């Protein structure tokens, strides 16, 4: 994560960089505590 | 010198003033000098130098405030040159510029004669695409009115 | 119900893309998808065409590559951590030997930064760019630290190789983020140490050249306003991109000399 | 020494940065750059424009060793059989 | 209330429905034709590199797609849907692709001899070349001597005087090839200004001297057809006063300054006003103190 | 042949004169003569023009140090 997009209060709308591939804007799924992302915390990501 | 009933040595003196490079106020005095160079050249019948000197002028400038008599004489001199050269479509275009001059629009004959000669110089040109286009443009032009036995 | 439809079709795996170029045929886009690609678009999409200036961070659908929600900003962590978190504090008077150099830098940096209006009040040009070319060990970074300490404003630490990422365009993105951070945090002082690493003279190599030209262009983008003043620093100016040290660009050559006898006494 | 000259221009500088970050993470560090004559001699390019990535990682090593940043309890014992082709930037006693 | 309410709500509904409409638009693939196969086929290289033989949309017309024509390839059938203008990349003004840019003529105070010489050098060909055709117009010239005191400024003013805009270039193998390549656009844009010849391991940059549309000339300048030599003096005889005055954007003082100041340009006065500002008329002896202080 | 020349502009008295010029030199003579003629503003070149160009690009190989010869 490189920019938490200000979190827009609700609906944080995280962002991520998969490096050589691309730069995506992403949500949280099944994650219990949607704060433990720390804006650089090397988060998880799905394929499609 | 030209006034002194002698002209063969008139053109020579003035055919030495490069008012382009003399570095003067603006494009009024030097336009006048170039035009008098041209007038002397036509008077002495030096048509090659006439064209060469005329190439020194930039007609685009004549879209300015006091630029009325200067451009009028400019086109009249070019028209003497072409009339003695042999072209006719060029003479047409020059008369067309004269007609389009805002001052020339004023007064009846100052535009009636212009259009008269414009139409004859359209007619006196060879049939080319350009001549056909000029025939079409001069066709009617509204102001061509019904000049008797003329527009027909 | 149409708003609900647009919401349903605005799922949120958007791809981050640029708006590299714009055109009118209506409005169109020539967006550049971060997945390194260039996708044209007839109908710009949900973006309201807020002048959609060339250069912007837009969320774009993965497959249709249509411009969905526009993103505010993106400054990589390498530029978010690239500022004086703790403003150093050395001194001004405790830099020996160099007196004319320090005075010249103080004027040409701080004085246009503090008394901005009382430069143009006299028809004066406070040149934006100061290049500190010196023989290694004179103290260019020492004076830079002194300025960062006792100058306030926002200080940017640009560190040469820090602009040469392997990926094509990432270095230019990093430079863009640096300059945008400078402009947003104005008044700002942009100190570029070891400038001989961003681009030397020629030419991965084309990537380094492209980031160098990004530096050059966005520096040229400066006006007398936009209170950001750039201070390059460098050891070996072996004719370093003569185009770099030109009108508008870095143009105050604060040469750094070797310490004279009085300088060395002061230094000890 | 050879784990600092890779392909992928910029990777070497990234390696130097990561090494120094790990050092700062540790309480008290001793780095032992050996055979540094491989990593960085002079800085002139002429025909060495293609071998500028090593120069670039050497510049990163300098800026880490001392720049606009406290370095912390990091002490470096560089070794080199030929300190006669080394860059004066690296040799100058602000870092060695 | 009804008029404004329904006007704005019509705006909003139309915008929403057009957003739904746009939601079903698929992007194209940006690429350039290469070779123009049989008139129903074109080799197009997309951006990411791959090259395909692609169709040509019927309404698109032909003869507008020639090698290098940006096209919006269809994303799946890979058909050339509709052309595009050439993208403006950062490598244009740094590649010296600038036609405009001028300051003035009076900005150059004196320099009358060199102004007139270069004027006689470059006017007549940009204007009447038929006279020459009655034989080859001169192409280049030289600006010479000290660091061409106001060389680019001389160009900057006399080009504006001649009304032809500019084509500036710097001479600080691929680079040579492309520098000669953009000559096509250079003529398309005149006075060409290949300056900074000094500072050379390049060999394709030779004086190719091709033939272009008559008119348009160059003023190639350096130190140490193209047959001219504009020698220059680093100061001027008694035009230091003149340079100071015409640089006085911000007079006995101007004399008293030039009487001991001996530099090369108006940087002297720039420093005058700058240091006076640190310490608009009311400067006087401050300028003298500066000019005494400047080292150079 | 391509240029336009007067009747007193005989080239045959610009060849009999001994001179170690080459084809490039003669092209330069003609081009310089035409340039000078236009500068002095005539549309026909003349013997004075050819004389001046002859001396302009025959003695150009000078300004050498004389102790060498
Ligand atoms: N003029 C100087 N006055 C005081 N210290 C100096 C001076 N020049 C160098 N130094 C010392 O060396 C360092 C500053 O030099 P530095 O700016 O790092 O050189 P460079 O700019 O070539 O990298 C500091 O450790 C400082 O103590
Ligand atoms: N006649 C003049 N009038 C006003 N300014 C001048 C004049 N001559 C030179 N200058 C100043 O000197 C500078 C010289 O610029 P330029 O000729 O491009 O570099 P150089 O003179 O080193 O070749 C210009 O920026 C200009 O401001
Ligand atoms: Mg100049």
């Amino acid at each position: 994560c490189t920019k938490i997009i200000n979190a827009d209060s609700e609906d944080p709308k995280y962002i991520i960089n998969v490096k050589q591939f691309a730069k995506f804007v992403v949500d949280l799924s099944d994650q219990v505590a949607p704060t433990d992302i720390e804006e650089g915390m090397r988060v998880g990501v799905d394929r499609n | 010198k030209e006034q002194n009933g002698d002209v063969k040595e008139a053109a020579s003196i003035l055919q030495e003033l490069q008012v382009e490079t003399y570095g003067s106020m603006e494009k009024k005095e030097r336009v006048e000098f170039i035009l008098e160079q041209m007038r002397l050249c036509l008077a002495v019948k030096d048509y090659i130098r006439t064209q060469i000197i005329s190439k020194k002028i930039n007609t685009k400038f004549f879209q300015e405030e006091n630029t009325e008599k200067l451009k009028l004489k400019y086109y009249n001199l070019m028209i003497q040159l072409d009339q003695h050269e042999g072209s006719y479509l060029s003479i047409c275009k020059h008369y067309r510029a004269i007609y389009d001059t805002p001052c020339i629009q004023a007064e009846s004959e100052k535009w009636q004669q212009a259009l008269k000669s414009v139409v004859l110089y359209v007619i006196l040109a060879p049939f080319d695409n350009e001549q056909s286009d000029l025939v079409h443009r001069i066709s009617g032009d509204k102001k061509l009115e019904e000049i008797p036995k003329y527009k027909d | 119900e149409n708003s609900e439809k647009i919401k349903v079709n605005k799922t949120l795996p958007y791809l981050v893309s640029n708006v590299i170029e714009l055109l009118d045929v209506g409005k169109c886009a020539v967006i550049k998808t971060s997945t390194r690609q260039t996708y044209f678009l007839p109908v710009i999409g949900l973006v309201d065409a807020e002048k959609l200036k060339p250069g912007d961070l837009v969320g774009v659908n993965k497959d249709s590559y249509l411009i969905l929600e526009t993103l505010p900003t993106e400054y990589d962590s390498r530029v978010k951590a690239m500022e004086v978190d703790e403003r150093p504090t050395e001194q001004y008077s405790d830099i020996g030997g160099l007196d004319k150099q320090i005075q010249e830098l103080v004027e040409a940096i701080v004085l246009p930064m503090n008394h901005k209006e009382k430069f143009e009040n006299l028809g004066i040009q406070p040149p934006k760019g100061v290049l500190m070319y010196g023989p290694p060990g004179t103290g260019k970074t020492l004076l830079a630290r002194a300025c960062a300490a006792q100058t306030k404003a926002t200080f940017l630490k640009l560190a040469g190789p820090q602009l040469v990422q392997m990926f094509i365009g990432d270095g230019a993105k990093l430079v863009r983020d640096a300059f945008a951070l400078a402009k947003e945090k104005a008044p700002s002082i942009i100190f570029i140490d070891e400038l001989d690493a961003i681009g030397t003279k020629r030419f991965g190599d084309r990537e380094v050249q492209r980031t160098m030209l990004e530096l050059l262009n966005q520096l040229d983008g400066f006006q007398p306003n936009t209170q950001v003043k750039v201070i390059a620093a460098t050891n070996r100016v072996d004719i370093l991109d003569p185009a770099l040290l030109r009108s508008g660009r870095l143009d105050r050559k604060i040469e750094f000399p070797m310490p004279n006898e009085e300088a060395r006494a002061r230094i000890m | 020494g050879s784990e600092l000259v890779q392909k992928y221009v910029g990777e070497g500088a990234r390696m130097v940065r990561e090494l120094f970050e790990m050092a700062r993470t540790k309480k008290a560090c001793l780095i032992f750059f050996d055979e540094i004559d491989a990593i960085g001699g002079a800085r002139f390019d002429d025909g060495a424009g293609g071998d500028n990535e090593v120069q670039r990682t050497m510049l990163e090593l300098i800026n880490q060793l001392d720049g606009f940043d406290p370095r912390g309890n990091i002490k470096v014992l560089m070794a080199t059989n030929r300190p006669d082709t080394l860059d004066p930037a690296l040799m100058r006693p602000g870092r060695l | 209330e009804l008029r404004e309410q329904l006007k704005e709500l019509t705006k909003q509904y139309e915008k929403s429905e057009n957003d739904l409409k746009a939601l079903q638009s698929v992007g194209q693939i940006v690429g350039e034709v290469l070779k123009q196969l049989t008139e129903e086929k074109f080799i197009v290289k997309a951006t990411n590199g791959p090259r395909y033989v692609v169709g040509c949309r019927r309404q698109l017309d032909k003869s507008k797609l020639k090698p290098g024509t940006r096209v919006a390839l269809d994303m799946t059938t890979l058909t050339i849907m509709r052309y595009l203008p050439r993208e403006v990349d950062p490598l244009v003004y740094n590649m010296s692709h600038e036609d405009p840019g001028n300051v003035s003529y009076s900005e150059i105070g004196g320099l009358s001899e060199q102004i007139r010489e270069l004027r006689e050098v470059i006017e007549l060909p940009l204007t009447n070349p038929e006279l020459f055709q009655r034989i080859i117009p001169p192409k280049g010239c030289l600006l010479y001597g000290p660091p061409g005191t106001g060389k680019t400024l001389l160009a900057r003013a006399v080009a504006s005087q001649l009304d032809c805009n500019f084509l500036k270039v710097v001479s600080s193998g691929e680079s040579a090839r492309l520098i000669r390549e953009m000559f096509n656009y250079a003529r398309d844009h005149c006075i060409i200004f290949m300056d900074e010849i000094d500072a050379l391991m390049e060999l394709l940059n030779q004086m190719d001297g091709f033939d272009t549309l008559h008119r348009v000339k160059m003023i190639m300048a350096t130190n140490r057809r193209l047959d001219r030599k504009i020698h220059i003096d680093l100061p001027n005889e008694q035009a230091r006063l003149d340079i100071l005055k015409i640089h006085a954007g911000p007079e006995i003082d101007y004399e008293a300054i030039v009487k001991l100041s001996d530099g090369f340009n108006g940087a002297d006065l720039r420093n005058v006003c700058t240091e006076a500002g640190m310490f608009v008329q009311e400067d006087f002896m401050k300028a003298v103190r500066k000019v005494a202080d400047s080292k150079k | 042949s391509k240029m336009n020349l007067s009747e007193e502009v005989d080239l045959e008295d610009y060849v009999a004169r001994p001179d170690k010029i080459s084809g490039a030199d003669i092209n330069s003579i003609c081009q310089e003569s035409g340039m000078l003629a236009v500068r002095e503003n005539r549309y026909i070149v003349l013997a004075k023009d050819f004389e001046k160009a002859y001396k302009t690009v025959i003695k150009k190989d000078e300004q050498e140090h004389e102790f060498y010869k």
